[PDB]
DNA sequence: TGCGAAATTCCATGACA
DNA sequence: ATTGTCATGGAATTTCGCA
DNA sequence: TGCGAAATTCCATGACA
DNA sequence: ATTGTCATGGAATTTCGCA
């Protein structure tokens, strides 16, 4: 068996809704297995169009062999596995209702919220930092970020100063006044 | 004057008057008999006069000045009193065309890593599409690597909207461009500085200098033309497929398309190379690392054989940008303060600014 | 095809296929193991249509659209089948650049008399000067001598006018020009003739052809700068001090001005020349004759190395004049006739015309 | 005493008024001395200003050593004096009331008559045609037309058919219902 | 029959839309 | 069934003034 | 240890407003 | 106080297949 390799396989997922944010409303999630390696996309539903619209901005850097996902319905759609053969990449589906990747979800879902208090609109215009942040924190597993793994170099944007990612009792009372 | 031509009628020497010819006075005024026949010697207080009046009839340079001068006159030196009044010419200097050539080319070192410069730009306006005219241009200096965005103006905003995007995945040490108003301005000044990121900027009309992706403009418009031969021009829906199609393209002297040198992997598209399949991916990057230092690198060529190169102190004239018809093609002479390379130099421009200028914008004044 | 690949796998041997490489079978598909790793031959019916899909991803030339194919598969005499292809590839073959230069340029013989061949072009627009945009400039082909006319327009109409004023003078045997609109119309040709004047076009777009004026509008406007420096650009009243300034300055490299070689003595200008006081008339026009046959002629240049030279049955692609934005630089490709010269040539254009047309808009169709 | 040239004195003269012709009356007539070669202009009247526009024209092409008139009031006016002076043109005046030149001019009033009858309005265009054959014509002194004197070949059109340049039995008819 | 310096010639460079 | 040209100013080479 | 032909490398040409 | 570049396709040179 060959070895795990970048673009082997990408796993996707939609984030929302979240609170209205120059009109966007969900975040698709691209994680490279591999890597680890995130990209993020705004989007206005969790459609196929929403997906193929934000994963043909992705593709036209990189393509993935195999993309993975759960049977959200804009996933299992026949558009979106007409994209997807068109593009000569696999569609993989995880059974209805049940390691690296899991956690860097997880780590995405946990940022956005601390970040999202204060500022629950402002959003959009982090996604990027959001995304260095991501990709510049050092794995426990392999000894790299991933950005190390997919340039293969070290990044200008180190991100040492690991976050505590937890939140303090002001933000713990301030999203308890947010639902309120 | 007067006095020095009264000695030699009287037989005397004088130095720079031959004494093995006959001079003499005819109709009030001092002749000599020249092997061309006989010309009068102006007295030496006449002669600016005479030069001036010679070259202002059709503003010549050295020999057409001199053969006018020669049809009526005789003195010592002719042409060093011609040349002396050339560099005196405001007319000619900042009018007629260099005759000498910039010394040859620099070929500065590939940046070391990704992401160490990036190299920017704007094509267009192009034909309208989807109300698009521009594109910005961002090629990554080690790899060539490149990303296209569409515009509708080549502006700072349009350009921080799509830097934003493209620094979502990594940020640059140094982004590198010419003096366009989108690049210049205060407003991408402080989104740089924001970011870590230095701006470093051409010499003004000099596009050699950011060559790399002046380079890719022409590979990206011409991969759009052969796409859209035969069809309405709809570049819009093509700018991606021009962007993955370039970047997964060999460069013949490298052996490596921008995106191997990115990624050290092919993705998934037509053709990928298998040869790292049995590496681990540590492996592979090790490698990468190696097939990066080791890259072709060319050298500057020889020079032409009437090449000027930059000296301190020098007067030396920038060209004229944008001159207006029947207007001059040079600015007026000024002086070189630093040469911060040979192809580079610090000029002081009679106003008097400092300047940063490329030699190919500057012609040596003439003369002296 | 799968015939020639069955031998393959037995043991067998096919010319081409070097017999010391081991060849077997694996998920369906004829593989080797070649010193760069394991690439799968397709059979011969599925050759095309890879080289196809190679060169379509970035329309890319021999070596990359081969080590896009390189990847994946081997057989023999790869480059064979791509430089196949690109011939065949209509958007590759009038998009890309030429790589090839023009052989070196002619020198013609200088006219043998005055008023044998006139030179004539429009310079303009130039700014708005008493309401006059253009100027009309004929030159004498033998003389260099130079006559300057003001239009609101460059056209027939204006220079019919300004032509009659000249050939008042003398009637030339030839006037030569460029395809302008001015010069082509049927209106101008009638007015040849009446006069017993043959019309001699430059083939299109080709300056060079006519450059004996074109450089003169380049002193014209010179003159006309160096004069008008620090005031506003009224060149109408300029105009006849140019034509004269002009007409009465030396080439350094002939000794002569136009007006000495028109009339064999100066006017009075400022510093005629006075050589010829003592000969008689005829005299001076007998030594003129002689001036006149002995002028220096540049001759013909080196070639460069790598420069191309048209052949009866060539397939060549004229220079699109004026392409629009992503649109090809180059026509489809075309058939040479006649060699006029080694510079000139007749093709017939695929619809099919005779056009006769410069070397210089012209390149060699690649890969034949 | 060195021999004469061309350029060494222009003879100029005032032929009208004559039956306008777009506008003009007169012709401002100037022959080279030396070579007898003919240059015309059409002028509005026999003015100073109408012969410093004329021969500023002509100016442009040779400027003579000498121009010779008689006592015209377009010539002896200081305006036209300042004109010369300042292109270094010295001027010549024969005395009032009273060769090569004589006959020249001789010749451009005959062959004027002869053409400005059946059409004595489309002179102005005429002009061109008038001066080549002026300037193609064979000199009986010299054995050179002024074309070849001036330019030191032989012309593109020689006028071989040295024509009558008298006035025909109708001509003579023509011209005296022209009067009436 | 040879020196130093002036004169002349040579010629690459660039611009004619 | 047509075609480069030539001012320019440093450099290279030749000629001049003198001996 | 040397041949003919294929593969590879070399590199002038031109275009990025 | 900064800096040309690189796809292209014939030609030149090197390597390959074989002996
Ligand atoms: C307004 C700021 N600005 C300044 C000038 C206008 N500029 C800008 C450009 O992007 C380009 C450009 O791409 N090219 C094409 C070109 C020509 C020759 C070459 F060698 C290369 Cl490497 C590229 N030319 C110019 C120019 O200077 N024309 C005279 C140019 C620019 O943005
Ligand atoms: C419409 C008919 N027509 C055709 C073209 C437009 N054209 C006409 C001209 O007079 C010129 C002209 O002077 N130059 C300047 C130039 C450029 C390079 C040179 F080597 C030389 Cl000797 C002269 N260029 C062009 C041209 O072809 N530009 C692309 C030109 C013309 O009248
Ligand atoms: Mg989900
Ligand atoms: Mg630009
Ligand atoms: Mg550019
Ligand atoms: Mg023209
Ligand atoms: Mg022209
Ligand atoms: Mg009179
Ligand atoms: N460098
Ligand atoms: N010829
Ligand atoms: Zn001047
Ligand atoms: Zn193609």
């Amino acid at each position: 068996d060959r070895p795990q390799k970048p673009f082997d396989k990408f796993f996707i997922d939609y984030i929302g809704p979240l609170p209205p944010s120059q009109g966007y409303l969900y975040v698709l999630v691209v994680v490279d297995g591999m890597t680890g390696f995130t990209w993020l996309y705004p989007t206005k539903a969790p459609s196929t169009s929403a997906t193929v619209k934000s994963l043909n901005v992705l593709t036209s850097i990189a393509i993935p062999k195999v993309i993975h996902s759960d049977q959200g319905a804009a996933f299992t759609s026949s558009t979106f596995a007409e994209w997807a053969k068109e593009r000569g990449i696999h569609l993989e589906f995880s059974t209805p209702y049940h390691g690296k990747v899991e956690r860097k979800n997880s780590d995405i879902k946990r940022l956005l919220t601390k970040l999202l208090v204060g500022r629950p609109t402002k959003w959009y215009d982090l996604l990027p930092v959001v995304q260095l942040a991501l990709n510049n924190t050092y794995s426990p597993v392999l000894k790299y970020t991933p950005h190390q793994l997919l340039f293969g170099i070290d990044s200008n944007t180190p991100f040492a100063n690991q976050d505590t990612l937890d939140l303090t009792r002001e933000e713990e009372l301030s999203l308890l006044q947010e639902i309120r | 004057l007067d006095a020095e031509l009264d000695q030699l009628l009287q037989g005397h020497y004088i130095k720079g008057y031959p004494k093995q010819y006959t001079y003499f006075l005819e109709d009030g005024k001092v002749k000599v008999s020249r092997p061309e026949g006989v010309k009068i010697i102006p007295p030496q207080s006449d002669r600016q006069k005479i030069v001036l009046q010679a070259h202002n009839l059709a503003h010549t340079g050295r020999e057409a000045t001199l053969l006018k001068i020669a049809n009526l006159y005789w003195w010592p030196n002719m042409r060093k009193d011609v040349v002396k009044q050339l560099g005196r010419c405001q007319q000619c200097l900042i009018t007629n065309a260099s005759n000498k050539a910039s010394g040859p080319i620099l070929r500065p070192d590939r940046p070391q890593k990704p992401f160490d410069k990036f190299f920017i730009d704007y094509i267009g306006p192009l034909p309208p599409s989807q109300g698009y005219l521009y594109v910005l241009v961002v090629v990554d200096g080690m790899t060539g690597f490149t990303w296209l965005y569409p515009t509708k103006a080549p502006s700072t905003s349009a350009t921080v909207k799509s830097l934003n995007v493209l620094t979502s995945i990594a940020i640059p040490k140094v982004i590198h461009s010419d003096q366009g108003a989108a690049f210049t301005s205060s407003t991408f000044a402080e989104w740089a500085k924001e970011r870590g990121i230095h701006l470093e900027f051409s010499t003004p009309y000099h596009p050699q200098s950011h060559g790399k992706v002046e380079r890719k403009n022409s590979d990206i418009k011409r991969l759009l033309t052969k796409l859209l031969v035969g069809r309405p021009t709809k570049w819009y829906d093509l700018l991606p497929v021009v962007q993955l199609a370039l970047n997964n393209t060999y460069s013949p002297v490298l052996k490596y398309t921008p995106h191997q040198l990115l990624f050290g992997i092919d993705s998934n598209t037509p053709f990928a190379n298998q040869d790292t399949l049995d590496l681990t991916r540590e492996e592979e990057l090790s490698l990468l690392q190696e097939i990066r230092t080791s890259l072709y690198h060319p050298s500057t060529p020889p020079a032409s054989s009437r090449s000027w190169s930059p000296v301190v102190g020098q007067l030396v004239q920038e060209r004229v940008a944008r001159p207006a018809s029947l207007r001059p093609r040079w600015h007026k002479p000024s002086t070189v303060l630093k040469v911060l390379n040979p192809r580079t130099v610090v000029i002081l421009d009679h106003l008097g600014n400092n300047r940063t200028v490329s030699i190919d914008n500057l012609k040596p004044t003439s003369h002296q």
